[PDB]
RNA sequence: CUAGUAACGGCGAGUGAAGCGGCAACAGCUCAAAUUUGAAAGCUGGCUUCGGCCCGCGUUGUAAUUUGGAGAGGAUGCUUU
């Protein structure tokens, strides 16, 4: 159970071991690539619960992305700007989700989970064999991802009455006039 | 351990390929008990040990022997052998 | 830096040298063999570092200074003395004569006049000692093979024999003739 | 009306040079001239070897570009990478540390050192070699020599004694043969050693023995090169001499005791049964061989040519004819030295040599030992 | 003058930097590894308890399987796997404890020399995740603990864990508790 | 249908839902959080006489068990392939 120890220090992340560790990773990620390949996530906890395997065809990518405005703000967040940009570098793979891993004073930095869809080991497990469909290509650019369904607001309840259905599928309905037969 | 010809065809010699001349059989000088025609001067033998190696016509020259105990195995057999080996292998063939 | 382990594996292994030659020197200088006589071939075994002094003269009478090499030898009441002295550093047993036969032909060397020269001719055999009934290289083996009354003088011309080392591989009865077979 | 390069077309394809071969093959520079030994590849000379490279040098060999084909599209190749990567797992559990795993995988490695059969299987490779069986009896003029040469030899690293005492069981194989088909007729001997001339099925086979006498290796010579030849005439005779059996019909391989060879039987340790002016020299006599005369040349020669009984020394060998000098059932004894039974009658071995090579009872008045020989004459 | 390559480069920064900050109580604990006698007198009882290879299982799967066509203890191994090791830590089922120095996501393995303490499980850093996984037959170990051994033995590892609650655990004592590097 | 209702409104222009109710159609599940630890039991490739052999992934976790109107483990006895 060494990963329900990991979960406890990510909550405690102003602390000195956690400070000290996201100080000298943010270093070495400045001098790597905008987009690079990480062998292992650098939070396992995390990416376990967000859908992780050690299988082949799992793989994991590290993305820093510009912090601050776009006074005009950027309804995209920059969690989907890090899933689009990795999508449009592996246009083979199927973004299932993303993490915060780190941040600094002009960059933010996120590792994303990718899955091969072409990789037969993916294409036998009943669990992950959905994304093997083509409904679900470039689920990054539709706001299918955590980050696009938050942004979509899907959520039930009577504050979200406009958007829980899809906002310009209500808009549409809302506007339309309807005219029967036997009127 | 199969055998080999269970389908077997002639085959033209192609001109480029040049084969390996034989060694010359072995003469007369090569024998352990040659004639006194063949026996050659001692004057002969002592200069021919004081030229170095690889200077001579013949690395060989003969000497009388009387008993096959009294035959001696020869010192440069395996060099003979692998020098022999160096020139079919290394040294090109003019035909 | 020598560790300590090694000193401490040293001491342990001196004192059970001399446990065993004390219990040597204790009982006999004999062994149980029957009363027939047979020759024996002794091959030098890496072991204990460190000989002790009667060990190491032994090897010195035997001409058993470098490793690896070999000596043929009868059996005496003497020679049983010389033989579990000396038995961690040598192995033992009764060849073939096939055996021998390799051993002065393929793996024969010589020695004359204090001078270690390889074997040359069947008259320089004679030309070495060639006397006592020393014809050709058949003498030696009939002088090993049977029981020599000159094997002593047959043993003098003879020369420790540096066997050949093998690549990955108490008295043998016969299992000796597997010890050269790897060793050749 | 087009041009194109003198140098880049012609010569170049046809001929390329042992650099250029050894970088298109991609292989090491030992483990070239291995597999060039074994497909037979050799350099030969174009007409013009400036006209074939213009940077070149009459010391530098060129090759054929078909047996660079040839020598791309063998299994070897495959067989050498597949063993390549063998001894770097014999590397593997002896750096990490598994002594069964480094031990279940040097028995899948099927060592040469500790078989005598050879590493690699030389079926297809002596396939495309030598065309008819008659080569074989043509390429046995090397193949039997060396290995005569060889079993005499002592060992080294890269020549077993296991693979030699393999060489001495198939080098008394071939004699074994000889001796129950009666195929020897001429025979010389010199100062390199006992040349024998054998005819089967019409093909003349010589093959040089030396004496049975530890020869000096002294110089730079090769014995990796060298234990490859082991393993090229190890196969070619074991192929030969098995084709032959069962043309002969006795059962392959013939039967074989350990112990009873270990007891120094050389030649007469091994059982054969027939089913699964040669034989009228000595057709009945009654032969000795004493301390001084050679065993090995004696017997394969009284054998070959039918004698019935042959006895000799407990020290030259056993298994044989009663050892006892003073058992009249002796016609000849062998003595070559420097009892005196009327009944038998005391001779040389050349006696038996020049009475061999004649085939005329050369007389043994003539050939008295304790008198001055009369010269012999080589039968070439 | 000369160019260095930018991944030779960020290899050593990073070991100056890891050794020369300011480095947390925990992570500069794992600086401090046990000496070259202890290590190997661990590794004599350990490769004893070596688990069975892949080969040499399905050996001893096709004896039974033919002894059945034509008994046994429990199997004492050495345990690994660090979600495995935590829960026999936390159960106070392991005896000796032995922990990898160079864990790259080092939060992984930080709370395990104070969760052993906690419990009073002895405990050893090691140098070599590459050196356990060896003792084990993978490529990496991050953990290896010892829980029960034959009676053949018993004598000999309470002699190693003595050995390792006075060579080692006394001289960390007062120096796990300090900040590691400076200046 | 609620309903041009509530609500927000240079309270002008105007903008403008949702719950309930009648219908249409209906279907529920997979992980992470656990020690298989008396046995990585899992998987990708390659060679294949297609039968089963090797390499690799993987213990920084691939199978089985479980997913909070639950569940696990024992015990007990019926019922299912």
């Amino acid at each position: 159970g060494a990963l329900k120890y990991l979960e406890e220090l990510s909550k405690k992340k102003q602390s000195d071991v956690v400070r000290f560790l996201l100080r000298v990773r943010c270093w070495e990620y400045r001098q790597l690539n905008v987009i690079h390949r990480a062998s292992r996530p650098s939070r396992p906890d995390k990416a376990r619960r967000l859908g992780y395997k050690a299988k082949q065809g799992y793989v994991i990518y590290r993305v820093r992305v510009r912090r601050g405005g776009r006074q005009l703000k950027y309804q995209r967040s920059l969690r989907a700007t890090a899933e689009e940009r990795v999508g449009r570098r592996c246009s083979n793979l199927r973004v299932l989700n993303s993490y915060w891993v780190n941040q600094d004073s002009t960059y933010k930095y996120y590792e994303v989970i990718l899955v091969d869809p072409n990789h037969k080991a993916i294409r036998r497990d009943p669990r992950i064999n959905w994304i093997c469909n083509p409904v679900h290509k470039h689920r990054e650019c539709r706001g299918l991802t955590s980050t696009g369904k938050k942004s979509r607001g899907l959520n039930k309840g009577h504050r979200f009455n406009k958007t829980r259905a899809g906002r310009r599928k209500t808009w549409k309905r809302h506007n339309t006039l309807s005219l029967w037969r036997y009127r | 351990f199969y055998d080999l010809w269970q389908n077997e065809e002639p085959q033209p010699p192609n001109p480029m390929h040049i084969p390996a001349p034989k060694l010359p059989p072995p003469g007369y000088d090569l024998s352990y008990n040659p004639p006194p025609e063949y026996l050659p001067t001692k004057e002969e033998r002592e200069e021919w040990e004081k030229m170095d190696p690889e200077d001579r016509e013949k690395d060989y020259l003969p000497t009388k022997y009387d008993s096959l105990r009294k035959v001696p195995a020869w010192g440069n057999f395996v060099k003979e052998r692998f020098e022999r080996c160096m020139d079919l292998y290394l040294a090109p063939r003019v035909r | 830096f020598k560790r300590a382990e090694k000193y401490v594996k040293e001491y342990r292994e001196q004192e059970r040298e001399k446990i065993r030659l004390a219990r040597i020197a204790k009982q006999q200088g004999s062994f149980h063999i029957p009363a027939e006589a047979k020759l024996v071939f002794v091959i030098r075994i890496k072991g204990i570092n460190k000989i002790p002094p009667k060990p190491r003269k032994i090897l010195q009478l035997l001409r058993l200074r470098q490793i690896n090499n070999g000596v043929f030898v009868k059996v005496t009441k003497a020679t049983a003395e010389m033989i579990k002295i000396v038995e961690p550093w040598v192995a033992y047993g009764y060849p073939n004569l096939k055996s021998v036969r390799e051993l002065i032909y393929k793996r024969g060397y010589g020695k004359v006049n204090g001078q270690r020269i390889p074997l040359t001719d069947n008259a320089i055999i004679e030309e070495n000692l060639g006397k006592y009934g020393i014809i050709c290289i058949e003498d030696l083996i009939h002088e090993i093979f049977t029981v020599g009354p000159n094997f002593k003088q047959a043993a003098n011309f003879l020369w420790p024999f540096k066997l050949s080392n093998p690549n990955g591989g108490g008295n043998r009865e016969e299992h000796i003739n597997a010890l050269i077979r790897a060793m050749n | 009306g087009k041009a194109k390069k003198k140098g880049k077309s012609g010569a170049a394809r046809n001929y390329m040079t042992r650099t250029q071969a050894v970088k298109k093959l991609q292989l090491s520079l030992p483990d070239f001239r291995k597999l060039c030994i074994w497909k037979g590849i050799y350099p030969r000379e174009p007409r013009d070897r400036r006209k074939v490279n213009k940077s070149a040098t009459a010391s530098t060999t060129f090759y054929y570009t078909k047996d660079i084909q040839y020598l791309l599209h063998e299994p070897l190749l495959q067989k050498f990478r597949e063993q390549k990567a063998l001894e770097k797992k014999i590397s593997r559990a002896l750096g990490r540390g598994d002594v069964s795993n480094a031990a279940r995988l040097e028995r899948n490695a099927n060592l040469p050192e500790k078989t005598g059969k050879p590493r690699y299987t030389l079926n297809h490779i002596i396939r495309e070699r030598y065309p008819t069986f008659q080569d074989a009896l043509r390429d046995l003029d090397d193949c039997l020599s060396m290995l005569f040469l060889f079993a005499n030899l002592p060992s080294t690293t890269a020549v077993p004694a296991k693979m030699i005492a393999r060489c001495e069981r198939l080098c008394h194989e071939f004699q074994h043969y000889l001796i129950v088909t009666h195929s020897l007729r001429k025979s010389f001997l010199s100062i390199k050693g006992i040349y024998y001339q054998a005819n089967i099925q019409g093909e003349d086979i010589l093959w040089l023995v030396p004496y049975k006498f530890n020869q000096r290796i002294v110089g730079d010579v090769d014995f990796r090169i060298m234990g490859t030849f082991v393993e090229f005439y190890m196969t070619l005779l074991g192929f030969v001499n098995y084709r032959l059996y069962t043309s002969i019909g006795l059962k392959y391989p013939p039967k074989f005791d350990q112990v009873k060879d270990d007891q120094g039987a050389e030649l007469a340790a091994f059982s054969l049964e027939g089913l699964n002016d040669p034989s009228q020299l000595f057709a009945n006599f009654t032969f000795f061989l004493s301390r001084e005369t050679p065993r090995q040349p004696l017997e394969f020669i009284l054998r070959a040519f039918g004698c019935k009984r042959i006895g000799w020394d407990a020290v030259l060998g056993e298994g044989a004819f009663t050892t006892d000098e003073s058992d009249p059932r002796i016609t000849h004894q062998i003595i070559d030295r420097p009892g005196r039974y009327p009944g038998r009658i005391y001779v040389q071995p050349q006696w038996v040599w020049d009475s061999i090579n004649d085939e005329e009872l050369k007389p043994p008045e003539l050939y008295a030992p304790g008198a001055q020989l009369p010269p012999h004459l080589s039968p070439f | 003058m000369v160019k260095w390559p930018e991944y030779i480069r960020l290899q050593r920064q990073k070991k100056i930097l890891r050794m020369r900050l300011k480095v947390p109580p925990a992570i500069a604990q794992f600086q401090y590894t046990l000496d070259k006698n202890l290590a190997a007198q661990a590794f004599k009882l350990l490769n004893k308890y070596r688990p069975e290879t892949k080969q040499e299982k399905k050996e001893r799967l096709l004896r039974e399987a033919t002894a059945i066509k034509e008994v046994s203890k429990k199997p004492y191994t050495v345990k690994y796997g660090l979600n495995h090791v935590v829960g026999l830590i936390e159960n106070k089922k392991a005896s000796l404890v032995l922990i990898a120095n160079d864990v790259d996501p080092i939060e992984l393995v930080v709370f395990l020399p104070a969760l052993c303490r906690k419990m009073g499980i002895p405990y050893a850093i090691i140098k070599g995740k590459a050196r356990l996984g060896t003792l084990v037959h993978k490529k990496t170990a991050a953990v290896v603990a010892i829980t029960e051994v034959r009676s053949e033995d018993k004598n000999e590892l309470a002699k190693l864990i003595s050995a390792v609650k006075e060579g080692y655990l006394e001289k960390v004592e007062d120096t796990r508790k300090r900040w590691g590097g400076g200046i």
